[PDB]
RNA sequence: GGAUGACCCCAGGCGGUAGGGGAGCGUUCCCGAUGCCGAUGAAGGCCGACCCGCGAGGGCGGCUGGAGGUAAGGGAAGUGC
RNA sequence: GUGGAGCCUGGGAGUGAGGGCGCGAGCGAUAACGUCCGCGUCCGAGCGCGGGAACAACCGAGACCGCCAGCUAAGGCCCCC
RNA sequence: CGUGAGGGAAAGGUGAAAAGAACCCCGGGAGGGGAGUGAAAUAGAGCCUGAAACCGUGGGCUUACAAGCAGUCACGGCCCCGAGGGGUUGUGGCGUGCCUAUUGAAGCAUGAGCCGGCGACUCACGGUCGUGGGCGAGCUUAAGCCGUUGAGGCGGAGGC
């Protein structure tokens, strides 16, 4: 007898409503349902975790003093070229990118761990263009 | 039906018309033999405590063989250690004959 | 009586190349490469036989969680309930249950809830 | 200077890679619209000797 | 059926010939004829001539159409190498080979 | 080895291996190491150990049913037709190898370009010539001898 | 246990450089051999996912090759890159 | 206290550049990946395995081979894992 | 090669028999394609066998968002041969060349472009342990002499 391998399922859409949420609590459930440990027949070579719409995304929540002091940091590879940019400005210039880049560095790396990066869609304000899908909306 | 049976120390799901190779069992080719049942599933469900008490599954041996040889090859740098050895594990082919629950 | 090298050395040269087969470059052309390809992939074995009844057990592991946490509980509990109750059916054996039959490896979630 | 030199032996594969763009390109050519032979556009056909429809050359 | 033809023992380096003989695999005898007669490469001579002859098996050897007639296969192998000295700086002598080729030219029959 | 002595090139500074002359073994063409020189392969075997030798070959025929004594050679006069003869009417077709052993020239000399019969004069018997061959045919004469040596 | 390498049962040991010890594999040559294998194909070369051996190896089979090869058991070394 | 214990006679060695760590001292500056001794340990030869991000000598533990079986050791159990 | 003394190579093989390929065809020639010889012509003279490095053509599998001592373990896809094997490799796990020398090397320490062939613990006489045998208060011959022509014997001087 050899373990059971999954043929090619259909993934599921779910969507998640980040507001008033942790910021890093709501990323280590994004990214299990991303890698897809929530099924049991979970295998880790093959891409087959859920489909992840976040909406709502400006409105997540940080504790202490974090909102000043959380750095996200960038280097253009030229010399002096390590920009630094605070927590705050980053919610006010690109917000939706604060839940992304918390959760992509919670994904395995490698050419699956980026995949997986892909099926995740994340969204500032109310609304997203999914329909299509319609997607599951789970509690977490 | 399905049985969970326990033999030469691992677990497998059997069936009737059922081939498996299993680690050599001391029996000769042909003969029938009864393995212990840790669940039964299927129609009726009964969970051994580990083993169920009335349950049996029956065998009969095919035979026994020697397994595709494996290469196992030590070497340690610096230090000229090298060995070569040739493993072939012994096994038995059974044909699962019925699920006495 | 001289004994020259004669035919041997080509033959054991060859013995190695055919073991190589299928390596980069080289490695399955020249005896050399090929040799020092070899202690690899023979200690890469050993080990990888050692390590895979590992990496199996992990995988066994994380599926029984997913299906324990259906029904409301963790791996880590399971496996204390099943203990307390004298189930020994397997990592692997419980594996193929919460895919193949999740109606048995609810049973099992009962009796393990049961347990404590 | 001091006599730059390979560090390594370039790979079958890599001195084919550099190969990659040494291919010929056919040569181009049209028929002559009075023997009908291959020829380079724009030259003196140096089959029947006609170039802008009329004879210009010996051949 | 085909024909070929080889010339052995060509005083031209494999590779520079190649280039050319990639031109015409392929091609019908009426485009490899073309296109060899307008490379501007030393190749091109030698391809030709090796052609012409498999050409004239083919019609004359082995029943087949000069108008059917197609490069089923060419190819270039590497033949004996001339090594002659070439006397360098400082009393050091280096060694050139002179390369040689075997070239091949292969036709078959385009029916229909 | 044929070659000079002289050091092939510099010691240092040349970017080769430092050799000496051409002569070394580990030159194509050089001198081989260890080889074999001219040699004496015998030693003295102590006399008793030859005679016990002697005996238990002999002995071992005997015991075998294979050893046999003849006391003349009936017509055998030098024709090797004539020793066929004579071998017959003694068993011996030559579906068995025999070693004769017998100070008759003559019969030694009838009896010797048979493939299956080696030849010997008594002070010539020796282990080695008796084990090769599966019967012992002796002259009374000879086994005369062959006791002197062995008492 | 059987009685002394017949195999079976049970128990324990078995990482390893310098190095000590033990048992084997193969190469050239001699005895075996006035023999035996060999043109219905010697040696050697190229394959094999097959067989035997822990392994060094030894078989077997297909193709190449075209005239040699050499057993059980022993002997001797220019013996393994 | 029956152990790859011990003793006696002989054959064959190798080693006679050690190193980290703990503790006890001298030297140094209650400096050095420093130096010199003592007791111990590991690496050396365990650069094989788990933990310590990575890492000969810190922690865990002495790798005969095979298994898609089970219990633990240090360390861990939010995601990477 | 060196003024010279002197140094000092490489280089063997068609086939039983030249029967060494008339003649035609493309080509200036070389070379080849047919015909022919031969048991065999990838035995065609650049000739027995024809390994490896190395270069090429054709076919299957595969590769242009991917981070690598090049493997390995798992799974899946495609291709081949017919509850199985073979080839290939997308993804996932793991993963610091070999040798030498060192306290310690993946080491940015040594050696090695790759392949093939040559290449290093021997022999003589003594000595010392062990071992297999012959004889045993004894054991043993050396040179030589005789015999053999791969036959062995004699020889007691001397040695322990
Ligand atoms: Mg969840
Ligand atoms: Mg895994
Ligand atoms: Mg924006
Ligand atoms: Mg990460
Ligand atoms: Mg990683
Ligand atoms: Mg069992
Ligand atoms: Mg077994
Ligand atoms: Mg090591
Ligand atoms: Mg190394
Ligand atoms: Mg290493
Ligand atoms: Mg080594
Ligand atoms: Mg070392
Ligand atoms: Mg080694
Ligand atoms: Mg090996
Ligand atoms: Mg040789
Ligand atoms: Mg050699
Ligand atoms: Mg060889
Ligand atoms: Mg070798
Ligand atoms: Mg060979
Ligand atoms: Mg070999
Ligand atoms: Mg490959
Ligand atoms: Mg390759
Ligand atoms: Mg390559
Ligand atoms: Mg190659
Ligand atoms: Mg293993
Ligand atoms: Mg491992
Ligand atoms: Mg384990
Ligand atoms: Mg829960
Ligand atoms: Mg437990
Ligand atoms: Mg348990
Ligand atoms: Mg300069
Ligand atoms: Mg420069
Ligand atoms: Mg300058
Ligand atoms: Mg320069
Ligand atoms: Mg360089
Ligand atoms: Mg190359
Ligand atoms: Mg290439
Ligand atoms: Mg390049
Ligand atoms: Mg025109
Ligand atoms: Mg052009
Ligand atoms: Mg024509
Ligand atoms: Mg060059
Ligand atoms: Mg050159
Ligand atoms: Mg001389
Ligand atoms: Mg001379
Ligand atoms: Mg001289
Ligand atoms: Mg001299
Ligand atoms: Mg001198
Ligand atoms: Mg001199
Ligand atoms: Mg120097
Ligand atoms: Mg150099
Ligand atoms: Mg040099
Ligand atoms: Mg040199
Ligand atoms: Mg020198
Ligand atoms: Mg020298
Ligand atoms: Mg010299
Ligand atoms: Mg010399
Ligand atoms: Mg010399
Ligand atoms: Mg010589
Ligand atoms: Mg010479
Ligand atoms: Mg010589
Ligand atoms: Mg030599
Ligand atoms: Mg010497
Ligand atoms: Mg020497
Ligand atoms: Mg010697
Ligand atoms: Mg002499
Ligand atoms: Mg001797
Ligand atoms: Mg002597
Ligand atoms: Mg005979
Ligand atoms: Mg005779
Ligand atoms: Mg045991
Ligand atoms: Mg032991
Ligand atoms: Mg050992
Ligand atoms: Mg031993
Ligand atoms: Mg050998
Ligand atoms: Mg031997
Ligand atoms: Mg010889
Ligand atoms: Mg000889
Ligand atoms: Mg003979
Ligand atoms: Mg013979
Ligand atoms: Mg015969
Ligand atoms: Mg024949
Ligand atoms: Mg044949
Ligand atoms: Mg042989
Ligand atoms: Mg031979
Ligand atoms: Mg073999
Ligand atoms: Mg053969
Ligand atoms: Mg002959
Ligand atoms: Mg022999
Ligand atoms: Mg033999
Ligand atoms: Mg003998
Ligand atoms: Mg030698
Ligand atoms: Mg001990
Ligand atoms: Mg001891
Ligand atoms: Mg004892
Ligand atoms: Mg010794
Ligand atoms: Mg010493
Ligand atoms: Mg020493
Ligand atoms: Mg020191
Ligand atoms: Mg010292
Ligand atoms: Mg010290
Ligand atoms: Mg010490
Ligand atoms: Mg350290
Ligand atoms: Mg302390
Ligand atoms: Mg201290
Ligand atoms: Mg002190
Ligand atoms: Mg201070
Ligand atoms: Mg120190
Ligand atoms: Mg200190
Ligand atoms: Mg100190
Ligand atoms: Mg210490
Ligand atoms: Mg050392
Ligand atoms: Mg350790
Ligand atoms: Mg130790
Ligand atoms: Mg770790
Ligand atoms: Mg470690
Ligand atoms: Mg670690
Ligand atoms: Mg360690
Ligand atoms: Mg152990
Ligand atoms: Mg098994
Ligand atoms: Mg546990
Ligand atoms: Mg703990
Ligand atoms: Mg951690
Ligand atoms: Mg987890
Ligand atoms: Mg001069
Ligand atoms: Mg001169
Ligand atoms: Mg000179
Ligand atoms: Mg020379
Ligand atoms: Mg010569
Ligand atoms: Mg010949
Ligand atoms: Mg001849
Ligand atoms: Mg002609
Ligand atoms: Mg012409
Ligand atoms: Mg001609
Ligand atoms: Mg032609
Ligand atoms: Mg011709
Ligand atoms: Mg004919
Ligand atoms: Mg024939
Ligand atoms: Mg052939
Ligand atoms: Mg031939
Ligand atoms: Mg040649
Ligand atoms: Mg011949
Ligand atoms: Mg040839
Ligand atoms: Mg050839
Ligand atoms: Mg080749
Ligand atoms: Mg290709
Ligand atoms: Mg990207
Ligand atoms: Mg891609
Ligand atoms: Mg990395
Ligand atoms: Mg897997
Ligand atoms: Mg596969
Ligand atoms: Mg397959
Ligand atoms: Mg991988
Ligand atoms: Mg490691
Ligand atoms: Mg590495
Ligand atoms: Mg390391
Ligand atoms: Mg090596
Ligand atoms: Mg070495
Ligand atoms: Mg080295
Ligand atoms: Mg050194
Ligand atoms: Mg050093
Ligand atoms: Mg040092
Ligand atoms: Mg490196
Ligand atoms: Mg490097
Ligand atoms: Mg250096
Ligand atoms: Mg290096
Ligand atoms: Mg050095
Ligand atoms: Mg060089
Ligand atoms: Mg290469
Ligand atoms: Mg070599
Ligand atoms: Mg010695
Ligand atoms: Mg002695
Ligand atoms: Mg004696
Ligand atoms: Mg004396
Ligand atoms: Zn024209």
């Amino acid at each position: 007898m050899k373990t059971y391998v999954p043929k090619q399922v259909e993934p599921r859409w779910v969507l998640i409503d980040a507001e008033g949420k942790t910021l890093g609590r709501l990323a280590t459930k994004i990214a299990t349902l991303l890698r897809g440990k929530h099924r049991p027949d979970w295998t880790p070579n093959v891409a087959m975790g859920d489909f992840v719409v976040v909406v709502n995304a400006d409105k997540i929540r940080v504790t202490g003093k974090k909102l000043e002091q959380k750095i996200y940091t960038r280097y253009s590879g030229y010399p002096g070229g390590l920009k630094k940019i605070p927590l705050e400005k980053m919610l006010a210039t690109h917000p939706e990118r604060v839940l992304e880049h918390a959760v992509k560095g919670m994904l395995p790396k490698g050419p699956l761990g980026r995949r997986l990066f892909k099926r995740l869609k994340v969204y500032a304000g109310p609304d997203h263009p999914h329909q299509a899908q319609r997607p599951e909306k789970l509690e977490v | 039906m399905f049985a969970i049976v326990k033999t030469g120390g691992k677990q497998y799901r059997v069936e009737p018309g059922l081939k498996l190779r299993v680690e050599k069992l001391d029996a000769e080719p042909g003969a029938t033999v009864e393995l212990p049942v840790l669940l039964l599933g299927g129609e009726k469900t009964v969970v051994g405590t580990p083993v169920v008490e009335g349950a049996s599954v029956v065998a009969e041996v095919l035979g026994h063989g020697r397994g595709k040889k494996i290469l196992v090859s030590k070497f340690k740098a610096k230090v000229q250690y090298r060995r070569k050895k040739g493993h072939r594990q012994p096994y038995t082919e059974l044909l699962i004959k019925e699920i006495r629950g | 009586p001289r004994a020259k090298t004669g035919v041997v050395r080509r033959r054991k040269h060859k013995k190695i190349l055919k073991l190589a087969k299928g390596y980069w470059g080289l490695r399955s052309k020249s005896f050399r490469k090929a040799r020092e390809t070899l202690f690899a992939a023979g200690n890469y074995a050993y080990a990888h036989r050692k390590r895979r009844k590992r990496d199996f057990r992990r995988l066994w592991i994380v599926r029984i969680n997913a299906a324990c946490r259906q029904h409301g509980l963790n791996y880590s509990t399971f496996i204390h309930g099943l203990k307390k109750a004298g189930i020994e059916v397997d990592r692997k054996n419980l594996a193929d249950l919460a895919v193949r039959e999740p109606q048995v490896f609810a049973e099992l979630v009962e009796r393990a809830k049961a347990a404590q | 200077a001091k006599h730059p030199v390979p560090k390594k032996k370039t790979s079958k594969a890599r001195r084919d890679a550099r190969r990659s763009h040494h291919a010929l390109t056919p040569p181009t050519l049209v028929p002559c619209p009075e023997c009908k032979a291959m020829k380079p556009p724009h030259t003196v056909c140096p089959e029947c000797g006609y170039y802008a429809g009329r004879k210009v050359l010996e051949v | 059926m085909e024909a070929k033809a080889i010339a052995r023992y060509v005083r031209i380096s494999p590779r520079k010939v190649r280039l050319v003989v990639d031109l015409i695999r392929g091609k019908s005898l009426e485009e490899a004829r073309n296109i060899l007669r307008y490379t501007n490469k030393r190749g091109a001579y030698f391809v030709a001539k090796v052609l012409e002859s498999a050409a004239a098996n083919a019609v004359n050897n082995h029943d087949m159409l000069e108008d059917r007639l197609y490069v089923k296969a060419a190819y270039v192998d590497e033949g004996p190498a001339l090594k002659r000295v070439l006397p360098r700086a400082r009393g050091r002598a280096d060694i050139i080979k002179k390369r040689t080729s075997h070239i091949t030219v292969i036709l078959g029959e385009k029916h229909g | 080895v044929a070659y000079s002595g002289r050091k092939i090139w510099p010691q240092k500074h040349t970017g080769r291996a430092r050799h000496g002359d051409i002569g070394a073994p580990i030159f194509v063409g050089g001198g081989v190491v260890f080889g074999p020189k001219p040699r004496d392969y015998s030693y003295t075997l102590p006399k008793k150990v030859r005679k016990k030798g002697l005996a238990m070959a002999v002995a071992d025929r005997a015991r075998e049913g294979k050893l046999l004594l003849v006391e003349a050679f009936a017509g055998v006069n030098g024709k090797t037709k004539e020793f066929l003869a004579w071998a017959k009417e003694a068993g011996l077709d030559g579906s068995e190898s025999v070693l004769l052993v017998t100070g008759n020239e003559l019969v030694r000399r009838a009896a010797r370009n048979l493939p299956w019969v080696v030849t010997l004069a008594p002070e010539g018997l020796n282990v080695y010539d008796i084990v090769r061959t599966e019967r012992l045919v002796m002259d009374l004469d000879a086994w005369e001898v062959f006791q002197n040596r062995i008492g």
